[PDB]
């Protein structure tokens, strides 16, 4: 579910350094997760984030599907690929930097 | 070479905060475009972006 995507998104992602205190919640605030902590910080708003690519992927294979072409499954497995590499990436271009 | 050098510490204290976002985009198209066509990337890239 988006709670569990969410949950999994926040374990994994806060064992990096990532809280800023300089951040503009916006108006709108384009809400995945139900439920999630109002006003959001950066990580509540990056694991938004995170939730949403993951939907907008198995909204992207019905898109598809619809048309009538080839389509692969998007998985938990997926999800965590993703995160293991936005950790790896953001720990590689902060330290290079 | 430092008419470039003093900008470029500029530019770091720019993309100081400009990180998370790139390396956000960066690992959804790693992990999720792979199988899709040039036009479906383009879309998803845009999408989150």
């Amino acid at each position: 579910s988006t709670e569990a995507l969410y949950q999994v998104g926040k374990e994994f992602t806060s064992k990096m350094d990532l809280e800023k205190p300089n951040y503009i919640v916006p108006d709108y605030m384009p809400v995945v997760y139900d439920k999630l902590p109002q006003p959001p910080s950066h990580r509540e708003a990056i694991v938004n984030s995170c939730v949403f690519v993951h939907q907008t992927l198995h909204q992207a294979n019905a898109r598809l599907a619809k048309r009538g072409g080839r389509t692969m499954a998007i998985t938990p497995r997926h999800y965590l690929d993703f995160i293991n590499h936005y950790a790896n990436l953001f720990h590689e271009k902060r330290s290079e930097l | 070479e430092r008419e470039r050098w003093e900008k470029t510490s500029e530019t770091f204290k720019n993309q100081m905060s400009t990180i998370a976002g790139d390396c956000l985009l960066s690992a959804a198209f790693i992990a999720y475009a792979g199988y899709f066509d040039q036009q479906m990337r383009q879309n998803l890239f845009t999408t989150w972006s």
